[PDB]
RNA sequence: AACGCGAAGAACCUUACCAAAUCUUGACAUCCUUUGACAACUCUAGAGAUAGAGCCUUCCCCUUCGGGGGACAAAGUGACA
RNA sequence: CCAUCAUUAAGUUGGGCACUCUAAGUUGACUGCCGGUGACAAACCGGAGGAAGGUGGGGAUGACGUCAAAUCAUCAUGCCCCUUAUGAUUUGGGCUACACACGUGCUACAAUGGACAAUACAAAGGGCAGCGAAACCGCGAGGUCAAGCAAAUCCCAUAAAGUUGUUCUCAGUUCGGAUUGUAGUCUGCAACUCGACUACAUGAAGCUGGAAUCGCUAGUAAUCGUAGAUCAGCAUGCUACGG
């Protein structure tokens, strides 16, 4: 029911492993087909190469990795007819936390391996330092409405 | 209909018992469709009725493993 | 510490006891650590008794009943709840207005009639 | 009008059972014997304006309960016209015994009472206003609030069917605990049939 | 067709594996259940009269 | 003894089993209380159209309603509840002894 | 006879005629077979036990030819069980409408 | 609102389709009347129903008469099914 | 239905533990309720009050009515026929054919898996001489007879998917498994067209799918299935129910 405009946002649960709502919201994103026991336990094996390439703990590195995915300018195409409609949108932190995690489990499946025992381990610690993989959520909107700043 | 009596027809076979006394005839308005073949009545012709008109085709010894139902062409299907 | 409570979840019910000393788990005289395999919501199964601190304090001796083994769970965390509100209602604001003794507020929606299965419309072969 | 039967709207919600028996085991045979005596039961009453029927089965006591809205013609004189249906009760099947009868005061207050009647006031096709204007206006003079009765199938002699209803008042025809009875007849006129859908109230 | 092959079910059929169960107010072999021997439509009308047992229609 | 009272609706088999749980209560009996058994319903999933129109399917309802009454003191000056005929409409005589 | 190499006795045998679905239960049982008997197997006395079992029937390339003349013999029987190999028809009388897009 | 539609089980049947077979008061629902009142089971030839044949030639009681309320349809004619 | 009794094989037996869950009759919610800025314009909003929070939830009568929507192929009946056949009767074919466009689902394209073996946990429902447990026979399909008893009490059936030790490495390889020959294993007067297996043989497509187009806002999509109706014999068709 979107034609009323704003719908209330859906809420999160913090897992007792980390006491973080986003750790289980990282669990709620990796659940392809909603597989709870079959993907979370294998994502628990798929931070073992994430923490192999990064000695810092997960609760610090997961707010480090998405901090290079949270943008300041995204694009919402407005009805302007024959224009590029590239309107800069400073994100509300609800969707800014949401959009930083949306492109993560979209991208693990086009690398050299195709096993989610380590597809989620391949994907995360390539996408922490604002270079490649999931930063094209953030860094490509920083090269989309900027060379054409005439179509805000 | 069971394999107790692994099925020979026994009203084709009985009517072939009602034929193998004297000489067997080539074309009768009969069916021979749901009826199997064993090699003790070879040589004889039988008009398998396809549905439009019964047409004769002879029983050889090489017809041992199967029934006489795949003989008469039913359709004139040809089409394309 | 002897308190009788019950609880249901998804075509599956329970009934509990309580026993003093420490806190234990005796679901049909076995554990729910190899029963429930994913090891996930059992970590938050203490959060029913975390607001009351009766996790390593109150032993339950659960006797569960019916339905799926996952439906065996979440009927015993409502099973502890009514037995805890007669044992320790000292935290009843963090038990009734938060968490434990509420209800089963939603369950599995039916295979929806007038349609194919659970609001799925039959696949239109037209445009 | 692309709707459903309103007499189906309150089967077991507001109404009671006209079948309150119990036939669980061997239901097939002793059902066909109910409808083998039934196909002549209505034709012998000679448009008696029957309301409905309530069959009862209890240890092979299949008892017949026909209403026959006009009385007298089913009794006879102390069991003379009643024994004839009792004789056919022992003649079609084995026992079927002890036929009964009822009557109705306020002669046009039921649903099928009017429906069998105002069908039979349409073979002659004479004053479809005034006979129904005698019916409906006296019905509220007999205690009614909203009564809705139509004349549907090919009035006048025409080759097209024209419905002609008469209805007013407060008419909660869809509430769950309201007793609504509704009917249909097959008064043909050798070009088309009069399916009449009646509504009455109290 | 119907009135001739209803006696084929009401009496002994040549092939009684055919099960050609018609009805009295319908000529119907293709909506007949085991406990009915009658079509689903005329039974529905005399479900609203009380010859078939008590069966409710609407409000679930 | 197992006097299961059975009918289609409960409201007929309520008062029907309330006939046997009351008339044997005034008898020399030790009636088990009214403990009705699980009551099976039957969906008759017909299709609501006539010939063609699919996505038009009508469900129906018929119920059996089994009960459980059992008394344990049979004596011939009391048992007019069981031998005396009362209410045979839905009540088939399920008088097991 | 011409099985592929560097695979198990349950993984290399299952291609040539007379082994397929068969090293699950039939070729597995009649041979002294392990789980991972690869190309390194000492196949002179390990084959020596299973070369007595590898030669048993016509399935060294020629049971196909035994069936082939019996595909001809069923065509000499002139049955639909060889006619649909010879006429595009799915041989067990199956759907010769649009959804038969491998056999015409 | 046609598309795994009507069809919720196509070796026979189903079949509504066609061809052979041998028949048109019909496999039927059966009225009246001759009421001939049951070839109510099986051998032979025929796809098989169908053609030649021996057959539980009668059955529920009473005014005292062998006649039927219930009796197979062997014929049928007016029909119509 | 086993906290506490022991002779727990849980005969879940003695008693009937049966207290609780557990199977049928009854009521609990109502912006009834407190604070408002919300001023009276009734509300709604904010909380905590009840089990439920704002009809707590689902439906249903779909309104007076529209599309002459389909069907005189379920029935009727206003018509014409039709009356050696537009009635037929049987079994022979076929209704499933075949250059085939659309549809519709099934299942693969694995290593979040496969497979070996394990361990589950099920609900709902069926039963009237039947479930087929189980002694049982066969790697197999499926079969040799008895048990029980019309059932809160008897059979399906351990459901699996979860995970657990292992082989492959992402691949058409061991992923599963179309197409065809052998077994006659089966119910059925009768299995070629035109029934089913799993076991032998064949062992394929298959790389997650363009443009399009579908639903799905939570137990939902998607997923693993379990039994029940039509039914001699036959489901990827149908209804429920578990996860």
């Amino acid at each position: 029911m979107p034609r009323k405009g704003s719908v209330p946002k859906r809420d999160v649960l913090p897992d007792p492993i980390h006491n973080s709502k986003l750790v289980t919201k990282l669990i709620n994103k990796i659940m392809l087909d909603g597989k709870r026991g079959t993907a979370q336990r294998i994502l628990y094996s798929a931070f073992d190469l994430v923490e192999q390439r990064s000695g810092r703990d997960a609760l610090e590195v997961f707010e480090e990795a998405i901090n290079n995915i949270m943008p300041v300018l995204e694009v919402k195409a407005r009805r302007v007819g024959g224009s590029n409609y590239q309107v800069p949108v400073e994100v509300r932190p609800e969707r800014r936390t949401t959009l930083g995690l949306r492109w993560l489990v979209n991208y693990a499946r086009l690398r050299g391996e195709k096993t989610m025992e380590d597809r989620l381990a391949n994907e995360i610690l390539d996408a922490a330092n604002n270079t490649g993989g999931a930063v094209k959520k953030r860094e490509d909107t920083h090269k989309m409405a900027e060379a054409n700043k005439a179509f805000a | 209909s069971i394999k107790k009596g692994p099925f020979v027809d026994e009203h084709l076979m009985k009517k072939v018992e009602a034929q193998e006394g004297s000489e067997k005839k080539q074309v009768i308005k009969t069916w021979s469709r749901r009826s199997t073949i064993f090699p003790n009545f070879i040589g004889h012709t039988f008009a398998v009725y396809d549905g439009r008109k019964h047409v004769p085709v002879y029983v050889t010894e090489d017809m041992v493993g199967h029934k006489l139902g795949e003989f008469a062409p039913t359709r004139t299907f040809k089409g394309h | 510490v002897e308190y009788r409570g019950t609880g249901r979840r998804k075509n599956s019910v329970a009934r509990v006891r309580l026993v003093p000393g420490e806190g234990n788990i005796t679901v049909n005289n076995r554990d729910v650590r190899e029963y429930l395999p994913f090891e996930s919501l059992i970590l938050d199964l203490n959060q029913p008794f975390d607001v009351t601190e009766t996790k390593g304090n109150y032993d339950v001796l659960v006797n569960v009943h019916g339905g799926g083994f996952t439906g065996q769970a979440q009927a015993i965390r409502h099973g502890i709840a009514r037995a805890l509100l007669e044992a320790d209602p000292e935290y009843r604001g963090s038990l009734k207005r938060a968490g434990l003794l509420t209800r089963d507020p939603r369950m599995k929606e039916r295979k929806k009639p007038g349609l194919k299965a659970a609001r799925r419309s039959p696949q239109f072969s037209k445009r | 009008g692309q709707k459903i039967n309103p007499i189906g709207l309150r089967v077991g919600i507001i109404r009671d059972w006209e079948a309150k028996w119990y036939a669980e085991k061997d239901f097939a045979s002793l059902l066909h014997e109910d409808l083998k005596i039934r196909k002549f039961i209505d034709n012998e009453l000679k448009e008696a304006s029957v309301s409905h029927v309530e069959i009862e089965r209890a240890a092979n006591r299949i008892n017949i309960a026909i209403h026959t809205g006009k009385p007298g013609m089913v009794i006879g004189k102390g069991g003379s016209e009643i024994e004839k249906l009792r004789n056919k009760l022992n003649a079609l099947t084995d026992k079927k015994v002890h036929i009964n009868v009822i009557e109705i005061k306020k002669v046009d207050l039921d649903a099928r009472l009017v429906a069998e009647n105002i069908a039979r006031q349409l073979e002659n096709r004479a004053s479809f206003r005034r006979v129904q204007k005698q019916a409906i206006t006296r019905a509220m003079k007999l205690g009614a609030k909203g009564i809705k009765t139509q004349v549907s199938g090919r009035l006048g002699g025409a080759d097209i069917a024209r419905a002609e209803q008469y209805s007013e008042g407060t008419v909660p025809l869809h509430t769950l605990r309201a007793d609504i009875d509704y009917a249909h007849a097959e008064a043909d006129t050798t070009y088309g049939k009069l399916g009449v859908k009646v509504w009455i109230y109290r | 067709a119907k009135t001739s092959m209803v006696a084929k079910q009401q009496k002994k059929q040549k092939y009684a594996v055919r099960e050609y169960t018609r009805c009295e107010r319908c000529g119907r072999p293709h909506s007949v259940y085991r406990k009915f021997k009658l079509c689903r439509i005329c039974f529905r009308e005399l479900a609203y009269k009380g010859q078939i047992p008590g069966v409710r229609k609407a409000s679930w | 003894i197992r006097i299961r009272l059975k009918a289609y609706d409960h409201r007929v088999i309520d008062q029907s089993a309330e006939k046997i749980v009351e008339t044997a209560k005034r008898s020399g009996a030790d009636v088990s209380g009214p403990i009705p058994l699980p009551t099976e319903k039957s969906v008759y999933t017909i299709i609501r159209a006539v010939h063609k129109y699919k996505d038009s399917r009508e469900q129906f309802e018929q119920r059996t309603h089994k009960r459980l009454i059992d008394i344990v003191n049979p004596t011939p000056k009391t048992v007019d509840a069981l031998m005396g005929l009362n209410l045979p409409s839905g009540v088939d005589i399920e008088i097991k002894l | 006879v011409d099985i592929p190499r560097e695979k198990r006795v349950v993984i290399s045998l299952t291609y040539i005629y007379g082994i397929g679905t068969s090293t699950a239960q039939k070729i597995l049982e009649e041979a002294n077979v392990s789980a991972d008997t690869r190309v390194k197997d000492l196949t002179d006395d390990e084959l020596g036990r299973i070369r007595e079992v590898v030669d048993g029937y016509k399935v060294e390339g020629d049971l196909r030819r035994e069936t082939n003349l019996n595909i001809k013999r069923l065509m000499e029987i002139s049955s639909y069980r060889g006619i649909r190999h010879r006429r595009g028809l799915p041989v067990r009388g199956q759907k010769t409408k649009n959804n038969a897009r491998t056999r015409k």
